[PDB]
DNA sequence: CACAAATCCATTGACAAAAGAAGGCTAAAAGGGCATATCCTCGGCCTTTG
DNA sequence: CAAAGGCCGAGGAATGCGCCCTTTTAGCCTTCTTTTGTCAATGGATTTGTG
């Protein structure tokens, strides 16, 4: 409908041209009737009707009498939401700088006018008169002159001498103003102002002249001289109750500007002094600036409170602004939350949705079948009946309700599964049931937490519930492609129990026929769970082009192994169950299921195993109790020894043989050791027992003890807790960090006693305050980095490049800590990956590295293979296909569309949330590291680098720093470095360094390495650094969504040599628009200009938008604005917040074929 | 999560860096050097068996203990 | 509105607690409709920005 | 298939009411004139006082 | 020769703040003229009755 958004200078005829009258009376409304008064803020003639299609007294009442004006009170008679339309404007008596063009920082009038900021502001607030054009009369223009300067150059000066103060002092300079002319001399003087600050401001300036000759803004329009009026019913004075009113701050900013407006008019026609109109010119200034941007100048106008009044720059700025939580984040209809429970008996694709809740969202749904049915006449006698709840608005329920998804959606949504697209089935009470394997992917517990439904109204989006976001389609972590179904507590231990052997129990070493007999055997009681049985077992294996061969065997099993291979589906092997079964057992056999059979039968395994989990940890009778805490016998021997240990510390120390902080150091040092042999101990007792037999002899063999059988499943738990609950406690910190000596030689088994119960809420109260500080800001990285990744969207099939990042393994030293294979998987090979033969063509090229082809990798033991990158993809304004991936939140490749940017930085932010929150020192750690390094800040310590190639060389001797040259082998060596001392060198001076080489040691500034190595060193260090923190803590993140935000980084480019093209030098572009205008003018008969590529931080780099709109949502709206106005700018939209804000499709999803149609129009 | 699960993991955290910075100071294993590195003196036997590898008598170790209680 | 503030103020405090309207249309000269809508006029209405 | 009573259709007269349309009257809202001259704190600032 | 004190001024809460009188302006309030909706007559052109 507009393609576009334009934006610039309002002149004052079109403020006048938007206006429906002129306010000129400061009052509102009536007191009495309170009608809307005759040019009051609140007009009917001005902004319209206040009831529909009735004029203001009343004379004129009918809809028949549209559009016609009322003669007794002049109010056409339309709808009154025409007046939360209509603009008015206010005749300003004097021009009145506009405060944006003036107290912006660069102040577009100053630098227009090349002016200082104080200068303006003298002869604006009626300090010093101004010279403008004085003639010839030895004046110069724009120079000012004081008071009494001022009249005694009137003085032997009868001649005009044309000096003028105050805002039109700065309108007539400049209206005087020839923009062109002065760009032609700046040009000129550019010719020959060959030195760095004088040329420099010269080019700075003559940029703004050339802009603002193109923006059509003439220079004079930020004086404003007519000032547009916001329409009531943005601005209301609404009754509230008991003859109480609520207005805006507006009104009052609005009706302080006519009221001093109307005072200066009256001045003026009462030809007052000087000092008074004077004073009252200094006065509307200040009441304008306050309305527009109250607080600018000082102090913010408080109203009848202490705080300031809310302004338009306040009205859209500010997080009560409209940008920040109007734009988009709105209250939404069809919705509603409630309290969740378990529902465990649910399928992964459905919700148990309260039959009130359902029969609320979808009224007018029931509503259009009882009257589509006949059950109801008219849509008034469906609303009784549905009102009343009768017998037939149930069935219409179940039958409006059957295939319709609703969205399940948790508050901190920090990923995309924090939405999902669920089917709902009607249950009693008033709490949504979840699935539980879904907890994880929603973060949600079952104590208490809620949940909002959303309902799909359209087609379009029940399919895109449906298709995309519904809950058996998302199984895959987007952030690493490991499922994201994992059975949680219930379940492991269920399958834990059941799949785990004992020494002797009923029917040992029966044979049975299969898995059936098995589970008859035992549901009759004849055998137990774990009782060692040979079996014989059928396995399917596709071990072919997918033909799924069946074999036939006699394994040696538990029942319960064998019980639960009935579960599992076929193309699956008999050992992914043959052993205990804990946690990661469980992950890895929905995974292998996954890479073998696909997504329909993960996704009934994944039901069957959280059913039979859930069954057999019911009969398993897994309580918990006071004797399953066996704390070990050798506990107080051990703190006797540890004891002795410290006081003979003390009574060396006593007799000076030690200081106290070493003898502190040793005392903390024995209550460690001594905490970690009674740990070892308590957990050697736990985690065995005794048991007899077949042939009568005591037989050792793992512990059903059940808090160990509860930390040992995985199910839930961990031997450090469980040292806590019957080893001791040891020692504890203080806020502080440092650690209190005195340990707690307690467990939880026993009790401490009121000492040690204080001293542990040191540790504990700093705990619980640090997570419920970390609550509160828990997505600030994944908005930072969305910020910056937003726009990028995958928007081409295949690029072409070769350039592509050598994945090889890890090895952080010793062994590997990540291997090749699991950094490879899923990306694009860039080149043809040889034989260790080195002639065998192992992959060819362009070939998806899924698991077949990782596996041959793999073997052939090739190990560094060139992978296509996001940040070394040729494509434009997006990436392609290739240079991506896969998905990793889909098994497939990625598809034309997939706006990758956003899922990589909820990739990166999502699983951030699990790092610490405070960076902790061993290589730091934790999410303020992570967010440091995106940022690229430079470290205070850099090793510097070899700038060029060549023999080095050293020079002048402690000038602060040693200084050095390197000199190439036959090129010239104009660079030197003054090489601080305190840099103790690393290579001689006769030793000849090759470029990008390390001279002195410590942290490498990004910056640095990605100017003297290549774009691909800069994001191999970015991810190695990033990964380092993020295996520090544990968590998997892979290292696309590294490399895309990487892209988004480096997206600028530094211009050396500016060939034939039309940039300038010294200048940074989008990097994206340089390299298509070198291309293009390379294709002609010109030469391209060569760059030097740039870096940037994520808070630095999103700051560079294409786009206003957009940018007008995370930075100051206030300077985004009025750039953009001085220059004309326009907002082809072509983005994802802008598309948001604007109301449209967004180019991302199923919006981009909406927006290749669009500009099929558009091009033709 | 229960809120009070993340408390516990940030107070594992707390007191393990804690811990095992305390523990690092000590640097049992290490070399005989039997005289001060600040004053020459001998160390005396017993400071070379309580802690292997000393490199400051006690007067020099709590001297050097008391600026570095202060800081720098 | 003036008159109506000192009247109260003064009746109050030798009044005791405060002058029930019947009470200040009786001691001034109003006929205590117009004293009560005096009372109903509204005063400075609010900032709709103010917290909640 | 021929002749007189039964009944939808359109004007007349009379006219009750609804709609304005003015004229008059208050009360309400606006405007005008007024003629001795001029609090509490804090702190500089200077007169007086010793 | 300095010190105390008397004096003046530069800055803030607030227990702080018009009254009496003339003159227009709004609006309500009654009174009357006209457009409009209604009840009853009073034939007059199809509908039915008849053989
Ligand atoms: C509690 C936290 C998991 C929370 C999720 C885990 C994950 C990483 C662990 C630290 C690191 O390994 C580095 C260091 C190694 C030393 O050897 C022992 C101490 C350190 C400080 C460890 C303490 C703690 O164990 C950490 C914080
Ligand atoms: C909740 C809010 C506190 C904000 C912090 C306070 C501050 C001002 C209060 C209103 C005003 O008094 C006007 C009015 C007076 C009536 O007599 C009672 C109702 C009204 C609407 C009040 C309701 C409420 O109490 C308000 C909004
Ligand atoms: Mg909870
Ligand atoms: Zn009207
Ligand atoms: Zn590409
Ligand atoms: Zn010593």
């Amino acid at each position: 409908e507009f393609d576009a958004i334009k934006i610039a200078l309002a002149s004052p005829d079109m403020i006048r041209s938007w206006s429906f009258g002129e306010v000129k009376k400061p009052e509102t409304i009536n007191y009495r009737t309170f009608k809307p008064e005759r040019d009051g803020l609140f007009c009917a003639r001005i902004f319209g009707p206040v009831k529909d299609y009735e004029c203001l007294c009343g004379k004129y009442k009918r809809l028949k009498h549209r559009g016609v004006i009322c003669e007794k009170c002049g109010v056409e008679v339309t709808q009154t939401k025409v007046r939360r339309e209509r603009m008015g404007h206010i005749e300003l008596a004097s021009p009145t700088a506009h405060i944006w063009f003036l107290k912006s920082l660069p102040s577009r009038i100053g630098l227009l006018l090349d002016m200082p900021l104080r200068d303006i502001e003298r002869v604006l607030y009626f300090e010093s008169y101004v010279v403008i054009e004085g003639g010839m009369t030895n004046l110069e223009r724009q120079q000012i002159l004081t008071e009494e300067q001022y009249l005694d150059a009137l003085e032997e000066f009868g001649d005009e001498f044309d000096a003028k103060m105050g805002a039109e002092a700065i309108q007539a300079l400049l209206k005087s103003m020839d923009l062109e002319q002065e760009c032609e001399q700046l040009r000129e003087e550019l010719n020959e102002t060959n030195s760095e600050t004088k040329r420099k401001k010269l080019t700075k300036r003559i940029k703004l002249l050339e802009a603002f000759v193109q923006s059509g803004n003439k220079p004079e329009w930020m004086i404003l001289t007519v000032l547009p009026v916001l329409p009531p019913d943005l601005r209301p004075l609404v009754p509230l109750d008991g003859g109480r009113f609520a207005t805006s701050d507006l009104n009052d900013l609005y009706r302080r500007v006519i009221n001093r407006n109307n005072r200066l008019k009256r001045l003026l026609d009462l030809a007052a002094p000087d000092i008074i109109v004077r004073n009252e010119k200094r006065m509307l200034q200040e009441a304008v600036d306050a309305l527009l941007d109250n607080g600018r100048r000082g102090r913010a106008i408080t109203g009848s409170n202490k705080r300031p009044l809310k302004s338009l720059a306040d009205m859209i700025k500010g997080k009560q602004g409209r940008f920040r939580q109007n734009l988009l984040g709105k209250r939404v209809d069809y919705s509603g939350r409630s309290v969740i429970t378990v529902g465990p008996y649910l399928r992964l694709h459905q919700c148990g949705l309260p039959k009130k809740m359902a029969l609320e969202l979808f009224k007018p749904f029931i509503y259009g079948k009882l009257e589509l049915r006949g059950l109801a006449t008219t849509i008034k006698a469906a609303k009784k009946m549905v009102e009343r709840e009768e017998a037939v608005v149930w069935d219409i329920l179940d039958e409006v309700i059957r295939e319709h998804p609703v969205l399940l959606n948790r508050a901190p949504t920090l990923h995309r599964l924090g939405i999902q697209a669920f089917e709902p089935v009607l249950i009693e009470g008033k709490a949504i049931q979840l699935h539980p394997l879904v907890c994880a992917a929603y973060n949600a517990d079952f104590d208490g937490d809620q949940m909002a439904v959303h309902v799909p109204l359209t087609l379009e989006a029940q399919l895109e519930a449906r298709a995309l976001m519904m809950s058996t389609n998302n199984i895959l972590s987007p952030a690493n492609g490991e499922p994201i179904i994992v059975p949680s507590q219930d379940v492991v231990l269920g399958l834990y129990y059941m799949t785990r052997d004992c020494v002797n129990a009923k029917g040992e070493g029966m044979v049975l026929t299969g898995p059936k007999e098995a589970e008859r055997l035992y549901r009759s009681g004849l055998a137990s769970l774990h009782a060692r049985v040979k079996v014989r077992i059928t396995e399917y294996e596709k071990d072919a082009n997918g033909e799924l061969v069946a074999k036939t065997s006699l394994k040696d099993t538990t029942v319960g192994r064998a019980i639960l291979w009935m579960i599992v589906p076929k193309g699956l092997p008999y050992s992914i169950v043959n052993q205990a079964l804990g946690k990661k057992a469980i992950s890895k056999m929905l995974n292998t299921c996954y890479r073998i059979l696909g997504l329909k039968p993960t996704v009934i395994f994944a039901d069957q195993i959280m059913y039979t989990g859930f069954a057999y940890a019911a009969r398993s009778g897994a309580s918990v109790g006071i004797d399953d805490m066996v704390i070990p016998e050798k506990k107080h021997e051990i703190i006797s020894e540890a004891e002795a240990e410290v006081a003979e510390i003390q009574e060396q120390f006593q007799s000076g043989l030690v200081t106290a902080g070493e003898r502190y150091n040793k005392v903390i040092d024995i209550w460690a050791a001594a905490n970690d042999r009674v740990s070892k101990a308590m957990m050697d007792n736990l985690q065995t027992e005794t048991v007899i037999n077949r042939d009568g002899q005591e037989e050792k063999q793992v512990s059903f003890n059940s808090i160990y059988m509860m930390a040992d499943s995985g199910a839930r738990g961990s031997a450090a807790q469980i040292r806590q609950l019957a080893g001791m406690r040891g020692l504890m910190a203080k806020p502080d960090g440092s650690i209190i000596e005195t340990p707690i030689t307690a467990n939880f088994r026993e009790g401490l006693n009121v000492l040690q119960y204080f001293i542990s809420t040191h540790g504990a109260r700093k705990g619980l305050a640090d997570t419920a500080l970390k609550t509160a800001n828990s997505g600030y990285l994944t908005r930072r980095l969305v910020d910056v990744a937003q726009d990028l969207v995958v928007t081409e099939d295949d690029c072409g490049t070769h350039e592509g990042i050598m994945m090889t393994p890890v090895i952080e030293g010793g062994d590997v800590k990540e291997p090749l294979r699991d950094r490879v998987l899923g990306r694009v090979t860039a080149e043809d990956v040889l034989k260790p033969g080195t002639a065998d063509i192992l992959v060819p090229r362009n070939t998806l590295l899924h698991e077949q082809w990782c596996d041959l990798l793999e073997e052939n033991s090739v190990d560094a293979v060139k992978v296509r990158s996001v940040v070394s993809c040729d494509t434009d304004f997006g990436v392609c296909a290739h240079c991506y991936g896969r998905d990793l939140a889909r098994g497939h490749i990625i598809n034309k569309g997939e706006a990758i940017g956003v899922i990589a930085a909820q990739s990166i932010g999502e699983p951030g949330t699990q790092l610490t929150m405070r960076t902790f020192h061993i290589i730091t750690g934790g999410l303020p590291r992570v967010a440091d390094l995106f940022e690229a800040r430079r470290p205070k310590e850099p090793a510097i680098l070899a700038e060029i190639s060549g023999i080095v060389s050293f020079g002048k001797e402690t000038k602060g720093k040693r200084r050095l040259v390197i000199t190439p082998v036959d090129g010239s060596d104009p660079y030197e470095e003054m090489i601080p001392k305190w840099r103790q060198l690393n290579v001689f001076e006769g030793e000849r360094v090759e470029r990008g080489d390390v001279i002195s040691d410590g942290p490498e500034a990004p910056h640095d390495i990605l100017r003297l190595r290549g774009v691909h060193a800069v994001t191999r260090y970015i991810v190695n650094e990033v990964q380092d923190v993020y295996r520090l803590q544990g968590v998997k993140i892979n290292d696309k969504h590294i490399e895309v935000i990487v892209r988004q980084m480096l997206r600028k480019a530094t211009i050396v040599n500016a060939g034939s093209s039309d940039f300038l030098e010294g200048e940074q572009v989008e990097y994206s628009r340089v390299k298509i205008a070198n291309r293009e003018l390379e294709a002609n008969g010109k030469v391209g200009a060569t760059y030097s590529r740039d870096l940037l931080g994520i808070t630095k780099a999103s700051l560079a938008t294409e786009s206003f709109i957009s940018a007008a949502s995370f930075q100051e709206t206030t300077r985004v604005l009025t750039e953009a106005a001085v220059a004309g700018k326009r907002d082809e939209l072509r983005g994802l917040k802008e598309n948001v804000i604007v109301g449209r499709l967004i180019p991302a999803g199923t919006g981009y074929a909406y927006h290749q149609d669009r500009m099929r129009r558009r091009a033709a | 999560s229960d809120e009070a699960d993340e408390a516990y993991s940030v107070t594992e955290q707390l007191t393990m860096t804690g811990i095992n910075r305390i523990r690092q100071k000590i640097n049992a294993h290490g070399i005989p050097v039997y005289l001060c590195e600040a004053c020459g003196n001998p160390i005396p036997e017993a400071r070379r068996k309580i802690f292997p590898g000393v490199t400051l008598c006690v007067e020099c170790q709590a001297y050097q203990e008391r600026q570095r209680k202060h800081y720098a | 509105i003036n008159k109506l503030n000192r009247i109260s103020r003064q009746m109050l405090q030798e009044m005791g607690r405060e002058p029930t309207p019947e009470e200040l249309a009786e001691r001034m000269l109003m006929p205590e409709d117009k004293i009560r809508k005096v009372l109903k006029i509204a005063k400075e209405p609010i900032s709709m920005e103010t917290p909640i």
